[PDB]
């Protein structure tokens, strides 16, 4: 009767993976996809009632990615491979946009979790958690949407786990801190799957039983309204609580509201 | 005089602070009482390269993980590892004995009071406050020389691994940098 | 219900507090009268009006309270104001009483039922929220004037001597106690510190607009029971309503 | 006439059959009528707010010993005050709370005006075991509150809450002059009595612009406190009110790195027990002072430390999401898959955003308009 839903958000930003491939490093996007598929198969093998969802983010949008081995796992892997191949082959750079649309993927994941919750029988509770792997740099332009997503996830009690590969993201740290999730930075990319099989694999009840690394130093720098950049000290309005980097005779937001 | 003596006797911490700040000539008594009162087309080339590389992609099983990598990850995730540092101030409650801890708390209180006076003076909008900030800086330097240097010597003699002095040094350096920046801006405004 | 009339019989010591002529000098009854006013002064705020049978009984009442360590307890709760025969002294006493009830200090107005101040002023809302009758006010039978009227009505209009005295006693008692309700929004508390009021022959002498609100449940309840009724009534009468 | 004296209502007449089995389809509409029962707004009231400096006056006379509320008035009052402080700090990010206790015809400032909830809760818990003596003095408490709030900036809303248990107050001077002074000073005063209505409190509430209430039961007391929790509405633009406040990042320390810098929290120094010299915590952006609780104004430089998520949580009120247009499925020409949950659109109505022109089902529309507060399509 214990229903566990795992949603894996994969940062498939073409620029970062292209740079990694040009670096000729030991880790590639193919290995990351294989590790994600193995983690999903392990999660499904943990319990029959467990459900899996995979969403891949891109500059364009978010795509729902979902012979000796399990038949259902074979079909799931084939579907994931077909979806990722379709997304990558049809991915055409049309515009100057480069930041990953991480907020949209999280919103779609929350919508999918909400949809699945209603279909769940009343006698069972569907415990849901979201795992995010970060490859490219964080986007500061989507601060408000990211915070809204964090608050929505906290309202429904949905864990958010962050697995940073190269560049640490403050937004992911804040999400993990607020939602109670786990934030972890990968020291060695080729060993990534092992971490996925050691830290994020157990459920929240199982995490209490086991011993986990302490949370990293979470930052709480805000984003200025007129700059959309991280700041430490700024001017905050006393009415709409808007944050400004520099003093202004009149609040722009308050002037907007009539 | 009698009122000052009574006030000092009432609070032993205040008496100790007055002894450390006035008897050691760190600050004058008058000031103490007054205070009390992107790139080129290389990105597109990389995008095309990764698109072509992942266009012909096949799943792998053996290449995903290796025994050495798994063992290294387990060792790192084992207690006492890099990600599982088990020290985390193991005996901080018993390290740096409370006799030193009381002195550290007194120094923290003194630094907090002096920096509170400094930040209350800031910003300097009148010529009167210009000399007061200089006096506060001189008092801070005298307090540092009088207390922190013997404190650092005592720590070195007892060989404490805790970086207790680091926080005080950071606060003093931040205050000095802020004062230097404000003085430079004041000089620039006169140019 | 803008009024909560009730009749208090025996006190907390299960002793009647009737203002009988033979029991005026009794120490047991006079203690209960002060005891009744003690907790009453702390439940109804900003104005209590108390009427006594006569000045002679009034001056002896406060003297007993002053002699004991009881009157001082009332002083710290509310200011004690005594109405005298002098008009000028009464006016200033009323003047300070009005401002005392205006703020939160509170005051107690002590007077006589058959006095010029009983009907000369009207206790509008927020003034005199509680009216206390210390015994049935009976006119003095001396001076050989009332008895002459009683004899004339006896053989001419066949008027019962006891009934006329009861009629006169209740008329003045009901007239003064009825001055605490002036206006639809006005409300007040009405008490009777005498077991003689509880008898049917005197309850029927109350006006019909007070009879229906005088429930038979509270006709002989003690001082402590009367306080609880007063607390419950005043607590629920402060809520907002509609016109 | 009377509404029920006419014809009897037949509610079952609504259902009809034309093809002998169409009734099911009708109940489907009932299912569609089951949802969308809200106004798509969790509050639907005041969409803005303003900083409040609220002072709570607590009676300490013998009347608090009365057993109207179990066990006594003082204990229930302090418990409900703790609940009120918690809720008020939850719903007000940059508000301040002061506590004044009146006893023996005097007023004592029990707790300083600050935004720390734990300090106020600890002070109230300590005051639980106090001694009730003397009589209250509203004049002294009001004078202290006015003296404290006179120097506060005008843009801040100055509010005073008085819990008056005893029905008598001793004023060393005239109180109506103080009421006029408070009215001239633009201060809000609210009184919640316990025993009965008091004329002076009603006059004070009427002239000062506040509200006066009388407690019926503990539930009514809690309802009154919850009503007082809600911030008063504010104008669109009042003045140039801005405050410089810091955002202390929670930078912990580890022995693995070379930046393991233990420090003592400023708040914990005044504690009787040994202050917690943990690995790290919240460091002031201005003077690097260490604190363990937020929101706490910095003791050294006077800077205000506020948590960014707390401020950001109220941003959805500033920019509410416009309701999507209800379009029937037949009249819509496009994909029949939801943009949010990727589910097939089989409902009688499909909601389309007016900006990104995406399609969302009923469940996704409700989730966006109630919890997400942002359109997923507009994000891209
Ligand atoms: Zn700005
Ligand atoms: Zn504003
Ligand atoms: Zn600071
Ligand atoms: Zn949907
Ligand atoms: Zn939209």
């Amino acid at each position: 009767d214990e229903l566990n839903l795992l949603v894996i958000v994969v940062d498939a930003n073409p620029i970062w993976w292209g740079k990694q491939a040009l670096k000729e490093s030991q880790f590639t996007l193919s290995k990351c996809i294989d590790a994600v598929m193995v983690l999903g198969n392990s999660h499904l093998f943990m319990n029959r009632s467990n459900k899996l969802a995979v969403i891949a983010s891109h500059i364009q949008e978010s795509r729902f990615l979902y012979d000796g081995k399990y038949e259902l796992l074979t079909s799931a892997n084939e579907v994931i491979v077909e979806e990722i191949k379709d997304l990558m082959t049809k991915s055409d750079i049309k515009g100057q946009h480069t930041e990953t649309l991480l907020a949209g993927s999280l919103a779609k994941a929350l919508c999918y979790i909400h949809r699945m919750n209603k279909e769940v029988k009343d006698n069972q509770e569907m415990k849901s958690r979201i795992l995010v792997i970060k490859a490219a740099e964080d986007s500061a332009l989507q601060y408000m949407n990211f915070m809204n997503v964090i608050f929505a996830a906290q309202k429904q009690n949905i864990l958010i786990d962050a697995c940073v590969l190269d560049s640490d993201s403050g937004l992911l740290q804040q999400a993990c801190d607020i939602t109670g999730g786990l934030y972890l930075k990968v020291p060695q990319m080729p060993s990534l799957l092992q971490y996925l099989l050691w830290v994020f694999l157990p459920d929240q009840d199982q995490r209490s039983q086991l011993i986990l690394p302490p949370p990293v130093h979470v930052d709480y720098r805000a984003a200025c309204f007129c700059h959309r950049n991280l700041i430490e000290i700024g001017y905050v309005c006393s009415v709409c609580l808007s944050i400004f980097c520099n003093f202004s005779p009149i609040c722009t937001t308050c002037e907007t509201a009539f | 005089l009698e009122e000052k003596n009574r006030m000092l006797q009432e609070d032993p911490v205040l008496f100790q602070l007055y002894k450390d700040l006035v008897v050691s000539q760190v600050i004058s008594a008058e000031e103490f009482w007054a205070n009390r009162l992107a790139t080129s087309q290389d990105i597109i080339n990389s995008f095309q390269s990764i698109r072509q590389e992942m266009e012909a992609y096949t799943p792998k099983l053996t290449q995903v993980l290796s025994s050495s990598a798994a063992s290294s990850t387990i060792t790192a995730l084992s207690p006492g590892g890099a990600l599982m540092q088990g020290g985390t101030q193991q005996a901080i409650n018993q390290m740096v004995p409370n006799d030193i801890q009381s002195e550290l708390k007194h120094l923290y209180v003194a630094v907090g009071e002096l920096l509170r006076h400094f930040w209350s003076c800031f910003p300097v909008n009148t010529p009167f406050l210009e000399e007061k900030v200089v006096k506060m800086k001189s008092n801070l330097e005298r307090f540092q020389v009088t207390k922190l240097c013997p404190f650092q010597e005592k720590i070195r003699r007892q060989y404490l691994s805790t970086n207790l002095v680091s926080h005080i040094e950071e606060m003093l350096q931040t205050a000095y940098n802020k004062l230097h920046t404000w003085q430079s801006r004041r000089l620039m405004k006169k140019t | 219900v803008c009024l909560c009339p009730m009749i208090i019989g025996r006190g907390n010591d299960q002793v009647a507090i009737s203002s009988k002529f033979e029991t005026r000098e009794d120490i047991a009854v006079i203690r209960n009268y002060g005891n009744l006013l003690l907790e009453m002064s702390a439940v109804v705020p900003d104005g209590i009006v108390a009427f006594f049978t006569s000045y002679q009984y009034m001056e002896s009442t406060v003297a007993s309270w002053y002699e004991q360590g009881i009157l001082e307890n009332i002083q710290r709760n509310k200011l004690l104001f005594i109405e005298t025969q002098d008009g000028a002294e009464t006016s200033v006493a009323l003047e300070k009483y009005q401002e005392a009830c205006e703020n939160g200090r509170g005051a107690i107005l002590l007077s006589v039922a058959r006095g010029k101040v009983s009907e000369g002023i009207d206790f509008v809302h927020h003034y005199g929220r509680a009216v206390i009758m210390f015994g049935v006010p009976y006119v003095y039978t001396q001076s050989r004037i009332l008895k002459a009227r009683l004899e004339y009505l006896r053989d001419q209009f066949q008027i019962r001597e006891n009934d006329f005295l009861t009629f006169d006693a209740m008329r003045h008692a009901a007239q003064c106690v009825g001055r605490a309700i002036r206006g639809k929004t006005d409300y007040g508390l009405m008490v009777f510190a005498d077991k003689r009021f509880a008898r049917g022959d005197k309850r029927g002498k109350l006006p019909r607009w007070i009879q229906e609100h005088l429930t038979d449940a509270n006709l002989n309840l003690t001082v402590d029971e009367g306080v609880q009724v007063a607390k419950y009534f005043l607590r629920q009468m402060a809520q907002p309503f509609h016109r | 006439t009377k509404r029920w004296e006419g014809g009897y209502e037949r509610t079952w007449e609504i259902l009809k059959e034309d093809e002998s089995g169409s009734l099911k389809a009708t109940i489907e509409d009932i299912l569609f009528k089951a949802k969308r029962k809200r106004v798509f707004e969790h509050h639907g009231g005041v969409r803005l707010g303003m900083m409040r400096h609220l002072y709570v006056v607590v009676d300490g006379s013998r009347t608090m010993e009365d057993q109207d509320l179990k066990p006594n008035r003082l204990t229930c009052t302090l418990k409900l005050l703790e609940y009120f402080v918690e809720e008020y700090f939850d719903q007000n990010p940059i508000s301040q709370i002061g506590i004044i206790v009146t006893k023996s015809k005097r007023a004592e400032k029990l707790t300083e005006l600050s935004g720390n909830p734990r300090k106020h809760i600890t002070s109230l818990k300590k005051a639980v075991d106090m001694t009730c003596h003397g009589e209250p003095s509203l004049y002294n408490s009001l004078s202290i509150a006015m003296q404290t709030l006179k120097h506060m900036p005008g843009h801040t809303s100055r509010e005073v809450l008085i819990i008056f248990s005893s029905l008598t107050t001793c004023d060393p001077s005239n109180i109506y002059d103080l009421i006029k002074t408070l009215k001239a000073a633009k201060i809000r005063v609210s009184v919640i009595g316990l025993s009965a209505e008091v004329r002076v409190c009603t006059v004070l509430a009427r002239e000062t612009g506040g509200t006066y209430h009388v407690i019926l039961d503990e539930s009514h007391y809690k309802e009154l406190l919850t009503h007082h929790v809600s911030p008063p509405p504010a104008s669109s633009s009042s003045e140039c009110s801005l405050i410089r406040m810091g955002f202390p990042q929670h930078t912990i320390a580890s022995l693995s790195d070379q930046d393991a810098k233990p420090s003592f929290s400023m708040a914990h120094l005044d504690g009787n027990t040994e202050p917690g010299l943990t690995l790290g915590g919240y460091f002031c952006p201005q003077c690097r002072a260490k604190y363990c609780e937020l929101p706490v104004e910095c003791k050294i430089c006077g800077l205000t430390l506020v948590s960014a998520p707390h401020l950001a949580r109220s941003y959805h009120h500033l920019f509410p999401l416009d309701a999507f247009q209800e379009i029937p499925l037949e009249e819509y020409n496009g994909e029949r898959f939801c943009y949010g949950c990727q589910g097939e659109l089989k409902d009688q109505h499909v909601y389309v955003c007016a900006v990104c022109q995406n399609v969302f089902c009923v469940d996704c529309d409700v989730f966006v308009h109630d919890s997400l507060h942002c359109c997923p399509g507009c994000i891209h």
